[PDB]
């Protein structure tokens, strides 16, 4: 698949949720 | 949810709208009319001579 991403407007925090390869990804981004 | 419920932070935002306008006018003219003998002169502004 592809991971997951969840964006909280009130924070301005990025969740990035999947295995741990396609963590890495999103974390060099 | 310890990331999801923190304190954000509060703010006052001050806006300034500013504007100012100048004039300035500044009219002059002279309208006359001459006779002598057999002539008729006229002079203005909208018609000339």
């Amino acid at each position: 698949q592809q991971a997951t991403l969840i964006a909280d407007k009130r924070t301005n925090s990025l969740i990035v949720r999947g295995t741990p390869e396609q963590v890495a990804q999103v974390a060099e981004l | 949810v310890p990331q999801l419920d923190q304190v954000v932070p509060q703010i006052n935002v001050q806006v300034r709208i500013q504007e100012v306008n100048e004039r300035a006018l500044q009219s002059l003219g002279l309208n006359w009319r001459a006779t002598f003998g057999g002539f008729n002169v006229a002079v203005s502004g909208g018609t000339g001579l």
